[PDB]
RNA sequence: GCCAACGACCAUACCACGCUGAAUACAUCGGUUCUCGUCCGAUCACCGAAAUUAAGCAGCGUCGCGGGCGGUUAGUACUUAGAUGGGGGACCGCUUGGGAACACCGCGUGUUGUUGGCCU
RNA sequence: GCUGGUUCCUUCCGAAGUUUCCCUCAGGAUAGCUGGUGCAUUUUAAUAAAUAAUCUUAUCUGGUAAAGCGAAUGAUUAGAGGCCUUAGGGUCGAAACGAUCUUAACCUAUUCUCAAACUUUAAAUGGGUAAGAACCUUAACUUUCUUGAUAUGAAGAUCAAGGUUAUGAUAUAAAUGUCCCAGUGGGCCACUUUUGGUAAGCAGAACUGGCGCUGUGGGAUGAACCAAACGUAAU
RNA sequence: GUGAAGAAAUUCAAGUAAGCGCGGGUCAACGGCGGGAGUAACUAUGACUCUCUUAAGGUAGCCAAAUGCCUCGUCAUCUAA
RNA sequence: AUCUCUCAAAUAAUAACGGAGGUGUCCCAAGGCCAGCUCAGUGCGGACAGAAACCACACAUAGAGCAAAAGGGCAAAUGCUGACUUGAUCUCGGUGUUCAGUACACACAGGGACAGCAAAAGCUCGGCCUAUCGAUCCUUUUGGUUUAAAGAGUUUUUAACAAGAGGUGUCAGAAAAGUUACCAUAGGGAUAACUGGCUUGUGGCGGCCAAGCGUUCAUAGCGACGUCGCUUUUUGAUCCUUCGAUGUCGGCUCUUCCUAUCAUUGUGAAGCAAAAUUCACCAAGCGUUGGAUUGUUCACCCAUGCAAGGGAACGUGAGCUGGGU
């Protein structure tokens, strides 16, 4: 008639994978985080010195404020519905790098280049995006092997 | 039960540093008048009333938590520190011993 | 008590497991499931035959008694009483609670008007989806028609409705009955129980050069 | 038995299967608190051999450790010690050496003398004013029982006699008794200068030729008598200050793909004809009887 | 276990170990009483060998009847050099099909030097 | 009685009605709750920051006084 | 082609067995006076070398186990969405789209970093 | 805190039966929903190089459908093979310790069927964040510091360079205060999902849409079905 | 009321009436008034015997009662029923 | 009030007197930390040695243990043993949960201070994580070297301020026994008894397949285990309608209707010689009684009868009666 409260329905979400329990892997601790760095959350299960709980793992955020052996990030936690801002501390191996940004950032730099390549071509930039178009019209041969090929059913007698 | 061994080194909020600090009980101190409280409750009552104030039935703990009074040995300042509830508590203890058999 | 299973025909939960501690349950006598020469090989029954469904039926497991001893009774009369292999390939391993009014003795006064509305176990049930045999008979291929005629009998019993398929198989082997022999005819199978081996190439070595030994010497 | 037991098993990691580190030392020693966000640890590994000591200040890093100095008692015969390179003394040395194997990479020479005259006193460095603040270390010894004088120490004692700044007590220095401490300084002055390796000498010069058969012997193939073995440890100590040249070597090179050597590994096809013959061959064997 | 009321921590039993220059004269002082023509199994698989004595005043000591006599029971372990390998702290390892020893290394050693016979019954 | 007691109909028909209201996108955000020294020491290069156009030259002449920085790329 | 120290990802590295291993090495290995620990110098601790490549370890072998990868089971099972679609009911079919899984067959057997070092 | 009533007409906007607390369960407070009244203003404000909400992209998360028991755990049918020496009957034998089969296990390779409180694998429907000037680099400056021999890192304050502003389609205007102003805090119905019950026009939940508040067309008939939402009229 | 400590308010101590507590009497005062086992030359039944409890185990008597659930008790009678 | 797994439908949320359990405690170590060692079990060995212990070598991915429920988690630990311990301390705010996005309470990320272990790195702000808890008022204690008692000084006293304690378990927290068939008011069809509706465990119920019985003979007549449907006057199940009122059992009287045929008319079949009977079809046209006891309905009993069906408006109280409640 409940949940409530701290940890409940976390049979899957803080359960370890299919055999990769055991030590941490020391590179955990090694990652560089800075201040407004985007990051995701995946609450590891077997490190219970402050686990986000189970409202924020699987969302990102922004860091901003890292101290010791923790960080500071900003989840946005929807309630009903005014979607907050949250201030979650959370360690470290309950946090990923974010890939979601990377991409772009790699976008950012070709669209200086590919207008860096076109400084001195001058003409014409090209840069924004576009989703899939159409295709063309094409014309296909055989040319290898013309047609028939042919599928014809007989799909049921079993 | 729960032993408490009678000396602890703990922070002696005068002297600034850790110092011993003899350990007790705190138990009670009863209600002496005249407290405020017991100079009303002594004249709501008086005569002609039936009785004014809650009489408190309902009694639904069967423990209560237990206070030590801390005191320093060397600026005899003292310090009240409360515990969990528990329900068997003797302090100075015969501090366990481990490994044993039940002997004779 | 031996509740009618009129009002139990139809898969209406996600199906009840068997705990380890409730033990009072009602104990059956549903404990047979192979009937005929069980111990016969492969090469003594190629004929396999089955009673394939066509719901996704829930049956009960006094329909799957009958169904059985129906069926072990003609062929003890009209296949001989070793010829063949009744299985039951279906199992009834759920629970189904039954809240009877048991409201004799007539001074308890709470019995319940709604409290509380605990269940009551009273028996199993088994399960049943579209394409999934019942029974399957493995005998001999002279008595074709003394098993598709065994089976009309095993129909009238089940509720629902049934197809009778005549396998490719040969027996009770995953294999066509003409891919069984050319796979068999070298050393590439192996005689068991009621089945067959599998391919027993990977590895190393003894065992592809010992299974060619006594095929050779 | 022992067959899905596979299916399920998973490895501890590399070097807790070689059993090389430990992975509580090693989460532990390399973490910077994550706002000093990457300056990095710089601590001391000693690890010791049957032959030859090894002393390497490192700091971990997400791919793999890097190494900014690395100083063996390999290194040692230049500097005059020829045999006994697994002494607490000989131990002392390479500790040294890397403290000044290392300082030429900062320039830090003028700075940190470090303990010139060394008895055996826990001269931590002082922090020389208005400029360069005093290199900082920490000793990972990882495997080894860190026992009250164990010699995994005086590599230690190298370094902060060297001039690297390392936090350390002395109660596993050796000859500090710990009933009771007994801040005996002398003791080092003993040991660091190798003396009880020649007292054990002296205390067997007496009684067993086989003794001088049995160990302690090649001091005796080269000459070095139980009572010079300060001098050499002095010397040491005083030449190691002249030159670390930090191993130049300019073979360049006899190195590439000699001479195959180890048995490359068999592509699918010769793995095939191997499987060829071998069927072939068995019923060749059968063949025989018919 | 109540049986016969021995109890958690009751301190039922003595045991020592010997390893070197006391192992090979305490045995040979065994063997005597054990007139070493000893049986076969006395031979665990692992290449390890023990025996029970009865009468223990037999090796080399005074009767004692302050003491009185007691019971023992021998087990030899042997090795081969290269087993520390199995016991260190630093680089452990186990060994192989051989160096480990099997019974036959148990029971050849026992005949070859020493002399006894195995009594293979 | 027994009704309804605890549904969600209609629930995110208002909760979508005064819409779902993302937050903002503040420019300068609170720094209630950070490192507290972290925030000591900027309130301290908050104040020395004294040169637009003047010093801030100048002490690359200082760094030619050890005819540059040859040495320190290391620590 | 290697070795050591230190690692990273943590089985393509694991396990079993068998073979090989120049050099650098590592070990195995000798001792108990010191430091030091132990019921026991086995473990650790400290001393230094006679023996050995047996074993560790390294490299490989095996229609090996496992684990990795790919095809394929499969446009399958399931599933968004639609109908005044079928059926007495179970349930099914169509349309619009997303689309797996065991098994099975094949193919791979660690890749690498920093620092010294050997060079068969 | 309950029953009954509560008196003009048009015009505009237009609900809730939910959450938390309460000697609270026919009531309140409380937030959500509502109206009013403004105000601020944009090359998405008045003669955009920037916001915002369904798809696309990129990237995170998940353990349900399906799948699985020749993977763990948990049930579990059937036989096969086995030195066996666990072996039960025996048997040739005084027993056999010589041996014979048999039968029980045990071990090996299989096999039938499954699981709200079982998992190796793992969908669709989904949940999160990103998609440029609030950007991208370059520089030397700043700091008391805790860390650091560039008194380097970090986080900043001013300069230098930057093309065409960085998916699609949308904008019935959006942003924000106050009055947290009125009412409401009995809901019922339905697809698909679902629990209790034997069933129920029964009981209880998840999603979307409706009825409540809603007329008109259709289903002879009807609160919810299917069409369609409604100023007075012609075609 | 009494004594004591204190600058006093006040605090302490002895003592402490009736009730209550302990104790005796009373049921034509309110009320209450038991179990299991084994046994008699056929079964049955249990005069007897064991035994456990309690303040006392319901005695004279009456009764399917206007009082007995089971019950339309079983037997006789009244009735053609 | 509270916790765990499931329900829960792959974020999180979600309900019922749904399912399986838990809590109101326990611990000076079961808290901290440094070092050392690895567990369930199986295998081979060893006097008294089976299940007997205990020593001993190999295997041993956690199948052990971790105060306790359940779930996750842990292998040079968080487990076992040993060292030394008091960080189970003091202070200031902030965050997560519950959320109104309030308070307790628990947890977490830090700053300051004082310390413990450790060679150091580091670790510790109780219990490896998710439960193990409590306002105001009043009482109380500890703290300042405190402020106030308002005419002024000192001392007692009282009060104030800060942090704890004494407890509200109906756990956001009144101080609280029954009865009314003598009754009352405000209301309620938000709520029972009563008809009607929906429903069928119960009631009642007829086909499919034949193991059978039927001397023989399956089906003249029956028909085991199955299996599928049919009726709702009872029994319930619900709570839709009615509480500013629908007269609530029966019997008496009197109507009509239904077949699920008891008898009669017309037929078929039989293990149908006649007689007697049984099975089945079309069939509701005419019948379906008199009494003893009981308030009852079914009830059984005497008697009539070649031969004594079952039901519908819970038919019928301004029709009666008033025996039952």
């Amino acid at each position: 008639t409940n949940s409530k409260g701290y940890r409940r329905g976390t049979r899957d979400m803080f359960s370890r994978p299919f055999r990769k329990h055991g030590v941490i892997p020391l590179s955990t601790y090694m990652r560089v985080f800075k201040i407004g760095d985007i990051v995701d959350i995946k609450g590891h299960g077997a490190v219970q010195k402050g686990l986000p709980y189970k409202a924020y793992h699987g969302k990102t955020g922004r860091i901003f404020n890292v101290t010791q052996h923790a960080v500071g990030v900003i989840v946005n936690k929807r309630v009903r519905g005014k979607i907050l801002a949250k201030r979650v501390n959370v360690r470290i191996e309950h946090i990923h790098h974010s890939k979601c940004r990377e991409d772009f950032l790699r976008r950012v730099k070709e669209n200086e280049r590919l207008l860096k390549e076109a400084k001195e071509k001058g003409q014409w930039v090209s840069l924004k995006r576009q989703p899939e178009q159409p295709k063309k019209a094409h014309f296909v041969k055989k040319l290898e092997e013309p047609i028939a090929l042919a599928p014809i059913p007989y799909e049921f007698i079993a | 039960m729960v032993n408490v061994p009678k000396q602890r080194r703990t922070f002696c909020k005068k002297c600034k540093v850790h110092k011993l600090h003899k350990v007790t009980q705190y138990k009670k101190s009863k209600e002496r008048k005249g407290a405020q409280g017991r100079r009303r409750y002594d004249r709501k009552q008086q005569g002609f009333g039936g009785q004014t104030k809650p009489i408190f039935r309902k009694k639904a703990k069967t423990t209560k938590k237990i206070v030590l009074r801390m005191e320093c040995t060397e600026c005899k300042y003292r310090k009240q520190t409360p515990l969990k509830r528990c329900k068997h508590f003797e302090l100075g203890g015969d501090k366990k011993r481990k490994g044993q058999m039940i002997q004779f | 008590g031996r509740r009618p299973a009129r009002c139990y025909r139809y898969c209406k939960n996600k199906p009840y497991p068997k705990s380890r501690f409730c033990r009072g349950v009602p104990d059956p006598k549903i404990r047979i499931f192979d009937l005929g020469r069980k111990k016969a090989t492969v090469e003594d029954f190629p004929l396999c035959v089955h009673l394939v469904s066509d719901e996704y039926e829930q049956l009960s497991s006094e329909a799957l008694e009958a169904g059985r001893i129906c069926c072990n009774k003609y062929l003890v009369k009209y296949c001989g009483k070793d010829q063949f292999h009744i299985r039951m390939r279906l199992h009834p391993f759920h629970v189904i609670r039954i809240n009877k009014m048991l409201s004799c003795a007539g001074a308890d006064r709470l019995q319940t008007g709604m409290r509380g509305a605990f269940g009551k176990p009273q028996g199993t049930v088994a399960r049943v989806r579209i394409g999934q045999p019942i029974m399957s008979v493995r005998s001999s291929d002279r008595y074709k028609a003394q098993v598709i005629e065994a089976l009309r009998r095993a129909k009238f019993k089940f509720p629902g409705r049934q197809k009778i398929y005549v396998s490719k198989k040969w027996g009770f082997t995953k294999y066509e009955r003409e891919r069984y022999e050319e796979l068999r005819d070298d050393n590439r199978l192996e005689p068991d129980g009621c089945n067959v081996k599998y391919r027993p190439e990977h590895g190393p070595i003894a065992a592809w050069e010992k299974a060619q030994r006594d095929v050779y010497a | 038995k022992n067959k899905q037991y596979f299916k399920r098993y998973q490895v501890k990691f590399r070097r807790r299967r070689e059993g090389k580190t430990d992975y509580y030392a090693r989460k532990r020693l390399t973490f910077q608190d994550k706002n000093k966000y990457n300056t990095p640890k710089y601590r001391l590994i000693v690890r010791l051999s049957n032959k030859d000591i090894t002393v390497q200040i490192a700091y971990a890093r997400i791919e793999g450790d890097r190494v900014v100095c690395a100083a063996y008692s390999h290194e040692l015969p230049k500097y005059g010690i020829q045999v006994g390179l697994t002494n607490y003394a000989a131990a002392y040395c390479t500790g040294l050496l890397v403290a000044r194997r290392v300082l030429n990479k900062l320039g830090l020479d003028s700075l940190y003398a470090g303990c010139t005259e060394v008895t055996g006193e826990e001269f931590n460095v002082e922090p020389v004013d208005d400029g360069p603040g005093a290199f900082r270390c920490f000793l990972d010894v990882g495997l080894a029982r860190t026992t009250t004088g164990a010699r995994v120490f005086g590599a230690m004692k190298g370094a902060v006699d060297g001039g690297l700044n390392i936090p350390h007590s002395v109660k596993r220095f050796p000859g500090y008794s710990a009933e009771t401490k007994s801040f005996n300084a002398d003791v080092h002055r003993a040991h660091i200068f190798g003396q009880h390796v020649a007292d054990y000498m002296r205390s067997l010069e007496e009684e067993d030729e086989e003794s001088f058969k049995r160990q302690f012997s090649r001091y005796i193939k080269l000459g070095i008598r139980a009572d010079d073995l300060e001098d050499i440890y002095k010397k040491a100590h005083q030449a190691i200050r002249n030159d670390p040249t930090h191993k130049v070597t300019a073979k360049k090179s006899s190195a590439v793909t000699k001479k195959r050597w180890n048995a490359k590994k068999l592509t699918n096809e010769q793995r095939k004809t191997k499987i060829a013959a071998h069927k072939a061959a068995y019923v060749a064997k059968l063949q025989s009887e018919t | 276990v109540r049986s016969f009321g021995i109890r958690r921590n009751e301190k039922i039993a003595v045991h020592c170990t010997v390893r070197g220059a006391k192992a090979e004269e305490i045995l040979e002082r065994g063997l005597k009483v054990r007139e070493y023509e000893l049986r076969r199994e006395n031979f665990s698989s692992t290449g390890n060998f023990g025996f029970g004595i009865q009468e223990h005043i037999d090796l080399g000591i005074k009767y004692d009847p302050s003491i009185g006599i007691y019971g023992l029971d021998f087990y030899v372990v042997l090795g081969r050099p290269g087993y520390n390998v199995n016991h260190r702290k630093r680089k452990s390892g186990t060994v192989g099909f051989q160096h480990r020893l099997t019974k036959e290394d148990a029971m050849k050693w026992f005949q070859q030097k020493y002399d006894g016979i195995i009594l293979n019954t | 009685a027994k009704s309804k007691n605890h549904t969600n109909h209609n629930q995110n028909k208002k909760a979508h009605r005064n819409g779902i209201k993302r937050p903002l996108r503040k420019r300068h955000e609170s720094t209630l709750g950070m490192d507290v020294k972290f925030l000591i020491n900027q309130r301290y290069a908050r104040k020395g920051n004294l040169s637009r156009e003047e010093s801030v030259k100048r002490y690359n002449e200082r760094i030619a006084s050890q005819k540059g920085k040859p040495k320190p790329v290391t620590l």
